[PDB]
């Protein structure tokens, strides 16, 4: 089973956006397709639903007249057209799937697509080392400062280092830009013997930065 | 349209102990026709989509461990976790399918209670690279501690700071059931270069007395 999510990112109020999940490995026309959204920090909201053959279409009141759900069973694709977007529509949009009336319980396929509705301009993150000093445990990290919108992804040594890592939730500063740190604890003895690099990616500003982090 | 209301809004239960979450529907979701409750329970771990735990109010999904059970009928339902494990930390949602839109509960944050663990404290001076931009960010890290409550004091030459720092906290770990916290002190290059001693003082329940980490500007 393989899924490809696309659309999403920054869009200004009133403008429009087209989300899609596409999938292979399940019988695409055996299922009613749904969109669920989650405004960041808040809870799940049923948005839209569509029968296997596009026969019946249902929208939640919050989106009726603005959003259009559709599907192409030939292209194994589920679409959501977001028009007349407003700040409150900012959310992670998830693709969901139910067999029939006899079992209408959601299966979620695909990890969610972040839509940020804002007038604010994109700005790439400044990536700065958090250098380790001089029981035998040392912390080091990356400061990913002054970016917009969400999100950024941070890995270490291109995914080779996952053990010990804490990538802090973004916090909005008074400037109207996000900032976070990603840190990792490692043995002291390893500090000189091993290489440590943050892989910061920020799709909205087209910023890929690999920052080396070394003592001092 | 039917309205789901969970209770409590959040819940903190010790390892190996019962956790009970309640869901209530504005109308009944029992279908008299087939005598089935159109009511599911979902788990949502941080930065993942929801996983189905329990359907028809009391039928457990395959893969879902024994300790998860559903109960109730009509308008009052109960998700129960009989012997809570570290990995059960998540937000639990009830969802009704008697109508469509198939509306959700507001959600219930479940936290794991464990023996107090003291934070490892580390301090980080601003990078030479950052200073060239004209602001300075000093970062204090409290690593792998329980419970979530901690006091972080910023001291610039023994002067206690206020309104110039921001905290971020990790989602609770699914293995050791601890948190980590980052305090970020933000000042201008000017103010950073005036003063010499930068110190972060941590008060936490797992420490007999406040721990302080500090540096002098330029080693």
């Amino acid at each position: 089973v393989q899924v490809v999510e696309s659309g999403g990112g920054l869009v200004q109020p009133g403008r429009s956006l087209r989300l899609s999940c596409a999938a292979s490995g399940f019988t695409f026309d055996d299922y009613a397709m749904y969109w669920v959204r989650q405004a960041p920090g808040k809870g799940l909201e049923w948005v839209s639903g569509i029968s296997w053959n596009s026969g019946s279409i249902v929208y939640a009141d919050s989106v009726k007249g603005r959003f259009t759900i559709s599907r192409d069973n030939a292209k194994n694709s589920l679409y959501l057209q977001l028009n007349s977007l407003r700040a409150e529509d900012t959310a992670f949009y998830y693709c969901a799937k139910a067999v029939s009336g006899y079992f209408p319980y959601f299966d979620y396929w695909g990890q969610g697509i972040l839509v940020t509705v804002s007038s604010a301009s994109t700005k790439g993150p400044s990536v700065f080392p958090l250098a380790p000093s001089s029981g035998g445990t040392a912390a080091l990290g990356c400061l990913v400062k002054d970016y917009f919108p969400e999100p950024v992804t941070v890995s270490w040594n291109s995914g080779a280092l996952t053990s010990g890592v804490h990538t802090f939730p973004a916090v909005l500063q008074s400037s109207g830009l996000y900032s976070l740190s990603s840190v990792v604890t490692v043995p002291s003895s390893s500090l000189g013997t091993q290489t440590y690099i943050c892989n910061v990616n920020h799709k909205p500003s087209n910023t890929k930065v690999d920052k080396r982090v070394e003592p001092k | 349209d039917i309205v789901m209301t969970q209770s409590p809004d959040s819940l903190s239960v010790s390892l190996g102990e019962r956790a009970t979450i309640n869901c209530k529907s504005s109308q009944s979701v029992l279908y008299s026709s087939n005598n089935k409750n159109y009511l599911g329970w979902y788990q949502q771990k941080p930065g993942q989509p929801p996983k189905l735990l329990i359907y028809w109010a009391s039928t457990r999904e395959s893969g879902v461990p024994d300790r998860f059970s559903g109960s109730g009928s009509g308008t009052d339902f109960t998700l129960t976790i009989s012997s809570l494990q570290a990995e059960d930390v998540a937000v639990y949602y009830c969802q009704q399918y008697y109508t469509t839109p198939s509306t959700f509960g507001q959600g219930t944050r479940l936290e794991i209670k464990r023996t107090a663990a003291a934070p490892s404290v580390f301090i980080f001076p601003p990078s030479d690279e950052q200073l060239k931009s004209g602001t300075a960010s000093v970062v204090c890290l409290l690593n792998n501690f329980y419970p979530r409550e901690a006091k972080v004091q910023w001291k610039v030459d023994n002067a206690l700071q206020s309104g110039n720092s921001q905290e971020s906290v990790t989602e609770q770990d699914s293995k050791d059931s601890t948190y980590s916290l980052s305090s970020t002190l933000t000042l201008s290059k000017a103010d950073y270069e005036k003063h010499k001693v930068y110190a972060c003082e941590v008060t936490h329940q797992g420490l007999s007395s406040p721990v302080t980490k500090s540096f002098n500007r330029g080693e």
